[PDB]
């Protein structure tokens, strides 16, 4: 509803996380704050392969 | 009842009040006549940086020497909202209207060169593009600077390299004092929305 | 910065030339059921090369708080993930030449934290752990950043 | 309407919808003497609710 | 081969930069550039967001803190909760700023007043007059163990001040219980056993169709006629129970109100100030100016 | 790319303020708006009748 | 003076000039070439009528 | 739109392809604000890719 | 028979010369002619050749010798062949100059930097930034009888240098096998047994979108930014095994490498130099000016 | 929302009353009345023939 | 082309005839750039050929 900003709130009371290597668990789904409607605003993709 | 510190998301409104839309619409067609609702138009306008900016006689002066106090001051609409992001793109339009209290020559004539941002007179060629006018027939020098950068983004701060965007060059066979309003083209922007700084009201003397 | 020079990552990003990627940050925090308090995490680009009255710092809690960022409160949200773009004006992170951050990530505290008038027990302990995000290596080179 | 001017007036016409002497004294509906209520008829209005580029600055 | 005229004599005004300070027209601007028709392309894969962060509506939505109040065991119920911040526990309802500090330095003392504003109160101060939706979330910083009811009402119309040569504040004897019942206010009366927050959205009220955009600004005890034609009122929190706490707990807790609005409107592109829009640019000591 | 003017000379006259004391025309008075489009709305329920 | 201007700006009705500012929409001409200096004052109120 | 002037406005309204009040809180694409991508819809991307004679000087 | 004027009074703006550094739009220029639709026919059978000379991507296409080397029995493996040219064994890749002399005339030495651009620079130097595929042919010149391998790898970003007081050069001493492995690096090993050349593209590839066009001009100590700016990268040919070659042919060979851009793009019509184009007369003698 | 000119420089000559010897013309005479489409009708019962 | 200016551009466009990226190595024939040969297509020649009444001083 809010721009900018993550607001404290509640959520799922067990959240699992799993990053590539690592395993988080957590007592409620954390509250994230992410980017809307992100896009790649570089060009590294279009000059090689990774 | 059971031990907890939780948020149930309670969301109340206080009247049983009409559609707001529809309010507002009634009372743009009663009392503004228009209706505001993107910041960019504002870009689009024209406000006054500065209402006496004096020249010196044959001298290439960028602009910057200007811009780089009319962007900290906040008086501007480029300027004020800048402080509120911190990416822009995109070129800018100046305009100079003439406010030269004095006769210097029988041939006053303005003309406007382009330059790469926070370089110098001495390290820049005359050539390129230009924009002449001449203030006795025409007092109001229009112009306008595209985006021609490295980069396709530009930030409010400092950075490492120089000359990778463009900015204006003014210069001028007498010695002119202008009235200096600035704004963006058509396709000028900003990035990131942040938060704001503080203002600053009124000032008073009081001799305690 | 603070990622690549930290787990190993240097490793497999030395012999590469450019970088774009996004920060994943992610806080966990621990504090007994009787302790209370909020922070607010907030990132700020440019925040070490802007002007100062451009700053997170140097402005107000309203203007702060007005920044891109994250409640983290103690009894409601005991961790929080935050993602952070990627911020250079270039079109990628140059690793061997342009050492330089472009975003400062800050911890602020809304409210102290609140126990009894007590001790040693009333307090609070965060783990900060952080990794990357949409990420490309593509140019090689033999040259290295010595600050890894 | 005869007039040697192409540019027969200087203005576009518009049309009221009255059914009544302008100059007599039978009362004249004055919301009935022009048509700008809430829509598309006022050009900022339209301009808004069908979303033109210009409202946001392109 | 070379006939005569027969077009008319033009009439004409040399008026060059007309309109030049609307946002709409064709601008008369020469491009120091090759093509006439130079434009750059859309905003794909420029910034990190492809929201369009200029609207009105998505910068007056970026809520920010301006109140954190102090409620302790020994706040009084049915009285205004006036410890940790300043306009403690009223919140005058609307887009302008309402709270300034004054900066005195010095022969002479110069007095200058500083604004803390969220992007709402940025936005207003660059126009005249502002109508909007005001929504208000109003959080407590607690534990499960603490335990409350708490009063959130609204009150239309000027607020009962204590106007100084300098700034105003609220006056907190005229807000009490006896003083200002709450009894034909709408409210929201909060209770704090497991909950601790409430969103509220004030809409537009007034007998104006717009209010104005000065607030604080230059409101003193000799200039305080804008400052209150500047709001729809005012919200009071007080405690309908005393905050109830063990010794194991805080004897306190922290309230936090966010601000924001909704359904803006903003009329006249040209602020109401006594002077300019001017940003202060903290000095590196207390000594400048 | 760059074409030669076709046009004509035209004849003019430097006469600010033509028909300012009739009621039709077109107003050369700059608004002091944002909007060059700026007009108000019809008349309902501004007076009392 | 060498060059004579003329500039109109906005006002709130029976204000002084030290009480507003110089920032907003403004019009400016040059008696000179253009001796008419022609401005429109929009409906920006409060109210949807005025008395007088 | 009612509009006595016959130049009903200074410049030709483009569409947005917009579902959203413009001054309202809701997230709006600014892709969907203008059509400007890397097509003909520019005057001189057009003019290259469809090959006319003024960017070769004639 | 006389009606009355119906039309606006038009608003004007006395600019003559507006647009006249564009490309495009309709010249006020009167024509010293007869007809005004004066126009020259089509370009059939005027020129030896129907072909575009003027477009960029024919004239930056047109190669030309840059690097001259010579390849001897002595050079050291994975050591850059320094002899016999300037900038020897390292080639900064890009559209501008990157190599320059300095002619010392005089009381006083008046020095006048001088270059030796191919097509493809001199172009480059009429604006601001570039952006291109550079294409470089490299050529042995030997017999049937000299064999050996040579490596040719790209390193991105600045050059290492030995900056000097009126122009720079590179350090050959930072580019061997042991401080620039080349295990890394894109390269292309090269068997001269009986081939002699092989053509390289190198596309863009940097941080920015848009190189700068100014090279070497101006460039010294002092003044080193913009040339490493002006370039994504550089070659270095390095043998991989020593020169081979009996007593019977020449103990040393020839190494031509010829230049120019594809897939080019200019970005401002203004260089971004200290001064002027300016094309190099040569004096008559060595002590004019 | 402002976008740039497109139109050429017009060439002109300030020639006030151009043709005002003759009887077929476009007269910019400004009219001392409200209406400026101000036209009497025919001479019908006008003259006594 | 999306351009708020009703007239798009400060000239008419004529278009060429070429199946090349102008900017590309490959050639270009200069004549298919423009098609102005010995024919109606020029302005004077065409009024010579059509006898217009204008080249006679009419």
């Amino acid at each position: 509803n809010v721009h900018n900003t993550k607001l404290a709130s509640t959520s799922a009371e067990n959240a699992i996380e799993k990053e590539q290597i690592t395993t988080f668990h957590d007592v409620e789904t954390p509250n994230r704050i992410d980017t809307p409607m992100a896009q790649d605003t570089s060009s590294a993709r279009s000059m090689d392969d990774t | 009842i059971n031990l907890s510190n939780k948020t149930d998301e309670n969301t109340i409104s206080f009247f049983d009040s009409g559609d707001p839309e529809r309010m507002n619409s009634e009372a743009l067609m009663r009392g503004c006549g228009e209706q505001i609702v993107n910041l960019r138009p504002l870009l689009r306008t024209f406000r006054t940086i500065n209402d006496n900016w004096s020249l010196a006689a044959n001298t290439k002066t960028p602009i910057t020497d200007l811009t780089n106090t009319a962007d900290a001051e906040g008086r501007d609409y480029m300027s004020y909202l800048s402080f509120l992001y911190r990416f822009y793109r995109g070129g800018r339009r100046y305009k100079f209207f003439n406010t030269t209290p004095l006769k210097q020559s029988q041939t006053c004539y303005v003309r406007s060169f382009l330059i790469p941002r926070n370089y110098t007179a001495d390290e820049i060629n005359t050539d390129g593009p230009s924009h002449i006018t001449y203030p006795v027939i025409n007092p109001v020098h229009e112009v306008e600077v595209p985006f021609y950068s490295q980069y396709r983004k530009i930030p409010i701060a400092s950075t490492t390299d120089k000359g990778y965007d463009s900015s204006l060059m003014y210069y001028t066979n007498v010695g002119t004092q202008q009235i200096v309003a600035r704004a963006g083209n058509d396709d000028f922007t900003f990035g990131w929305m942040i938060g704001t700084p503080q203002l600053q009201g009124i000032t008073k003397e009081v001799a305690n | 910065s603070t990622v690549l020079k930290a787990g190993g990552k240097a490793q497999k990003l030395a012999n590469f030339k450019y970088l774009r990627c996004d920060v994943q940050v992610k806080l966990v925090l621990n504090a007994n059921p009787f302790i209370a308090g909020r922070l607010y995490l907030a990132y700020s680009p440019y925040d070490d090369k802007v002007a100062p009255e451009r700053r997170i710092i140097y402005t107000s809690r309203a203007g702060v708080t007005g920044y891109p960022g994250v409640e983290l409160d103690f009894q409601l949200d005991n961790s929080v993930e935050m993602t952070i773009p990627y911020a250079s004006f270039q079109e990628a992170y140059d690793l061997v030449s342009g050492n330089e951050d472009f975003v400062q990530l800050y911890l602020f505290t809304i409210a102290p934290v609140l126990g009894p008038s007590a001790s040693a027990n009333s307090k609070v302990d965060l783990s900060v752990y952080m990794w990357l995000d949409n990420i490309s290596l593509v140019i090689p080179t033999y040259r290295l950043n010595p600050n890894l | 309407p005869t007039s040697e001017n192409p540019k027969i007036g200087p203005i576009s016409e518009v049309a009221s919808g009255v059914k009544t002497a302008a100059n007599g004294i039978e009362r004249i509906p004055v919301l009935g003497e022009i048509a700008k209520p809430v829509t598309a008829a006022v050009k900022w209005f339209a301009d808004i609710v069908g979303g033109v580029a210009a409202i946001f600055g392109w | 081969s070379k006939p005569r005229n027969q077009n008319q004599v033009m009439p004409l005004q040399n008026v060059p930069g007309w309109g030049y300070s609307l946002y709409k027209g064709i601008d008369m601007s020469v491009p120091l550039a090759y093509d006439p028709n130079n434009e750059l392309g859309d905003l794909r894969d420029v910034f990190p967001s492809a929201v369009d962060e200029m609207a009105i509506g998505y910068v007056c939505g970026n809520p920010a803190i301006k109140h954190v109040l102090t409620w302790s065991t020994t706040d009084v119920v049915q009285n205004p909760i006036s410890n940790g911040d300043d306009w403690g526990g009223v919140i005058p309802v609307g887009m302008p700023c309402y709270s300034k500090t004054i900066r005195a330095v010095k022969a002479t003392s110069t007095k200058t007043e500083v604004m803390d504003p969220a992007p709402c109160e940025y936005v207003a101060n660059l126009f005249s007059y502002w109508r909007a939706t005001m929504c208000y979330r109003i959080t407590v910083v607690k534990t499960a163990f603490h335990t409350g009811r708490l009063e959130i009402f609204f009150e239309p119309g000027s607020i009962p001040t204590v106007r100084t040569a300098d700034n105003l504040g609220p006056d907190q004897t005229q807000l009490n219980g006896t003083i200002a019942p709450s009894d034909n206010n709408y409210k929201y009366i909060l209770d704090l056993t497991n909950d601790t927050e409430v969103t509220i959205k004030v809409p537009y009220v007034s007998n104006k169709m717009f209010m104005k955009t000065v607030g604080i600004y230059g409101a003193h005890d000799e200039d305080n006629w804008n400052f209150d034609e500047s709001f729809t009122g005012f919200l009071c929190i007080r405690p309908i129970t005393k905050l109830m706490a063990p010794d194991t707990v805080s004897q306190k807790v922290s309230i936090v109100v966010w601000k924001w609005a909704e359904d803006v409107v903003v009329v006249e592109p040209k602020p109401l100030t006594s002077g300019p829009t001017q940003v202060y640019n903290p000095p590196a000591v207390a000594r400048d100016l």
